[PDB]
C-alpha cells in the first residue's frame, strides 16, 4: 500500500491544467 | 457535508464531486467561488 504519509499540491493543480 | 440518501450511481452518497473541489482550487490559485458562492 502507498498509505499517503506525505502529500503533493501544486503538481494536482498542473494535472488538473492539462485535465481541463 | 450534505448526503442525499438516493443515487442514480446507486446506494448513498454526499453530494459534491471533484469538479466543485477542483474549481476551488482553481479559485484560490487564481490569487471565482467563495464559501459564500459554494453555500448558495
Amino acid at each position: 500500500t502507498n498509505a499517503s504519509p506525505f502529500i503533493k499540491r501544486d503538481r494536482m493543480r498542473r494535472n488538473f491544467l492539462r485535465m481541463r | 457535508f450534505i448526503v442525499e440518501d438516493d443515487e442514480s450511481l446507486g446506494h448513498k452518497e454526499l453530494k459534491v464531486r471533484k469538479g466543485h473541489i477542483a474549481k476551488l482550487m482553481a479559485t484560490e490559485y487564481q490569487d471565482e467561488y467563495t464559501w459564500s458562492s459554494l453555500l448558495n
